[PDB]
RNA sequence: CCCAUGAACGAGGAAUUCCCAGUAAGUGCGGGUCAUAAGCUUGCGUUGAUUAAGUCCCUGCCCUUUGUACACACCGCCCGU
RNA sequence: CGCAAGACGGACCAGAGCGAAAGCAUUUGCCAAGAAUGUUUUCAUUAAUCAAGAACGAAAGUCGGAGGUUCGAAGACGAUCAGAUACCGUCGUAGUUCCGACCAUAAACGAUGCCGACCGGCGAUGCGGCGGCGUUAUUCCCAUGACCCGCCGGGCAGCUUCCGGGAAACCAAAGUCUUUGGGUUCCGGGGGGAGUAUGGUUGCAAAGCUGAAACUUAAAGGAAUUGACGGAAGGGCACCACC
């Protein structure tokens, strides 16, 4: 796993949690 | 197809554009101008092959058929300007370029001044090919 | 380990300059950091010029000159064998070869 | 099912007296048929003349654009078009360590041509120079390039057509601006290194019969 | 053309994919102030004729 | 051993082996095995060439410089769903 | 042959210059600015580094216009392959260009904070000044340029060395360090978890800054050496290689 890329999926993955931390407010 | 004038001391002069790129090589005679051309062969009528269309031999026998269609019209002579590719794109002749200057000096034309004709830019637009280039 | 000490690049007091694109790829090559030759060629090379002196309208023509400059990433240059992988202490020779 | 060459005739081309060689070539037009004229529509021909083909004893290096300005009878009659250099030469002239210097001037003759001159200037490495770099300072580059710009416009906006082309034949203006620019910075491949047609008149035949005697 | 004879003057090194053909330094014995380089099959020493069906062809060297 | 029967095979596809002088190949004869015994092997003569005196192209091996996150060592190491 | 539009300024172009950094390359003009040198000019400690706070900040990305030449994420198609949502190729939207606002991050690197002193040598080079035989241009000499020979200061660097330092690579700084203290800011404390969760804050958004713990683990790592290996470069050898 580079880096760059272990840097793109865990924004995806945060990217996904405010999607669904937001449909409770 | 008579060019009227004297029968030995004069010379007909005209110019072949020879614009030899990587896949295909051109050789096409025209008059002093430019503007009127008189014949043009490249490597892909010769061969009957896509990928030796730039080949050397491809370039040969080009410039043999215009120089035997060049004799014809009365065409003793000619300039030579030698082309690549160039632009943002490669400024090197490809391997046709000496294979059909040398196939018309042999084929009994006459040859004049040669010179370099490429489009060199001061700086042209983005070239092909990526940040990275053509990996492979 | 730091392997070169200009770092296989020619700027020391800039921290930018422009990118040329390499003339066998299109990869953009800092201008310092391309290897650069300037090939004057003669337009035919040795069997051709036999030819052209016999068959010239002109008394002793003199051939003329075809001036590229090429610029070469680091990775076109070595495959092409224009640059070359050189020994640590032998790396420090400036000196172009004869 | 027809050989469209059957329908050619090959008219002869003149330069003007300014030339010691007379005729360059010939130019295969297509015979009157129909609406288009060949007259009409040779009078736009542009021919890429070495000097050494035009000129008895001069440097080869040098072109003219030469344009069919009109044409009497089985002659091309030819005019001015432009100076241009063999890129053989040019690019001979640009080698590493020195600076290249270059100078244009949008220029107008006595009668309605208007040019545009290029001049070209590379620094000399002296006689006992031992320094390799051989550069000049940036103001002593742009007091050369004004020296260039104003004797270019002394040697053409004084004078017309066949005395700025008979001035272009030998490096007139190239070896007046190397003698200029030595109290500046001695440079020694001085040329002018193309001139460009802008303007020309409304065409006249008794000017045009002028420039061939 | 014409068939012309040369002989050996000096055979320089051996040149070819797999060093098949020795590399040979010709005289003209026709011209005999005309000499070029060439490529050659077989054994070839010093002093013996080479019959060329073309006398223009030059070898590029070692 | 004798008589009789008289199959394929008409010079061998892709691929591949061995070899440079008394060599290759042809040709037989000994030795080993052997109560019975050579289409094998190990020796011996006999007859006796073509080609080459070269190269790193292919296949291997060995160097030198280089790179390495390998070290029972690239059949290594190793990354993610 | 012309014409148009929009990009970009080749060659000259350099271990050259300038800029705090990002960065900056056609000509000409205007607008302010700046280092360095020169100074027997002036003020006379006005300084150095810096929580808070502030300016600038490659590319990509965002919002509203203007433009759209080339290139080109996404996309469609043709190839390769077992597959090939890749590499290759033909097209090709966002973007790439300009103006106005955001954004505040890069391997933003010299992976090296700033100011000051001291400690070898040598050849260069850039800028300014100073001195000196001689060539050369303005020819009509003056003094200015172009060279040549040195000196001084500041600059980008370079080579060499048992200064000395360092785990070593290497470094005139990364030296003057157990013989340890010139001033000062930021910052690290085994590897993961993790730049994650959570709270705050900034942003239109993307995301930025600040930022843990539970848990898990005996190594992860740095430099160098020897081997082995390579689809890296070169050299050599063999009819168990070739010709």
């Amino acid at each position: 796993m580079r880096a760059k890329w272990r840097k793109k999926r865990m924004r995806r993955l945060k990217r996904k949690r405010r999607k669904m931390r937001q449909r409770s407010k | 197809s008579l060019g009227p004038q004297v029968a030995e001391g004069e010379n007909v002069f005209g110019v072949c554009h020879i614009f030899a790129s990587f896949n295909d090589t051109f050789v096409h005679v025209t008059d002093l101008s430019g503007k009127e051309t008189i014949c043009r062969v490249t490597g892909g009528m010769k061969v009957k092959a896509d990928r030796d269309e730039s080949s050397p031999y491809a370039a040969m026998l080009a410039a043999q058929d215009v120089a035997q269609r060049c004799k014809e019209l009365g065409i003793t002579a000619l300039h030579i300007k030698l082309r690549a590719t160039g632009g943002n794109r490669t400024k090197t002749p490809g391997p046709g370029a000496q294979s059909a200057l040398r196939a018309l000096a042999r084929s009994g034309m006459k040859i004049g001044r040669i010179e370099d004709v490429t489009p060199i830019p001061s700086d042209s637009t983005r070239r092909k090919g990526g940040r990275r280039g053509r990996r492979l | 380990t730091k392997k070169r000490r200009n770092n296989g690049r020619a700027k020391k007091g800039r921290g930018h300059v422009q990118p040329i694109r390499c003339t066998n790829c299109a990869c953009c090559v800092p201008k310092d950091k391309a290897i650069k030759k300037f090939v004057i060629r003669n337009i035919v090379e040795a069997a051709a010029v036999r030819d052209i002196s016999e068959v010239s309208v002109f008394d002793a023509y003199v051939l003329p000159k075809l001036y590229v400059k090429l610029h070469y990433c680091v990775s076109c240059a070595i495959h092409s064998k224009v640059v070359r992988n050189r020994s640590r202490e032998a790396r420090k020779d400036r000196t172009p070869p004869p | 099912v027809v050989d469209p060459f059957s329908k050619k005739d090959w008219y002869d081309v003149k330069a003007p007296a300014m030339f010691n060689i007379r005729n360059i070539g010939k130019t295969l037009v297509t015979r009157t048929q129909g609406t288009k004229i060949a007259s009409d529509g040779l009078k736009g021909r542009v021919f890429e003349v070495s000097l050494a083909d035009l000129q008895n004893d001069e440097v080869a290096f040098r072109k003219f654009k030469l344009i069919t300005e009109d044409v009497q009878g089985k002659n091309c009659l030819t005019n001015f078009h432009g100076m241009d250099l063999t890129r053989d030469k040019m690019c001979s002239m640009v080698k590493k360590w020195q600076t290249m210097i270059e100078a244009h001037v949008d220029v107008k003759t006595t009668d309605g041509y208007l040019l545009r001159l290029f001049c070209v200037g590379f620094t000399k490495k002296r006689n006992n120079q031992i320094r390799k770099t051989s550069y000049a300072q940036h103001q002593q580059v742009r007091q050369i390039r004004k020296k260039m710009m104003e004797i270019m416009t002394r040697e053409v906006q004084t004078n017309d057509l066949k005395e700025v082309v008979n001035k272009l034949i030998p490096d007139s203006i190239g070896k007046d601006i190397e003698k200029a620019c030595q109290s500046i910075y001695p440079l020694h491949d001085v040329f002018v290194r193309k001139v460009k047609m802008l303007k020309k008149p409304k065409f006249e035949l008794g000017k045009l019969m002028e420039l061939h005697g | 053309q014409p068939i012309k004879l040369a002989r050996v003057t000096k055979v320089l090194g051996r040149t070819g994919s797999q060093g098949q053909c020795t590399q040979v330094r010709v005289e003209f014995m026709d011209d005999t102030s005309r000499s070029i380089i060439r490529n050659v099959k077989g054994p070839v020493r010093e002093g013996d004729v080479l019959t060329l069906l073309e006398s223009e062809r030059e070898a590029r060297r070692l």
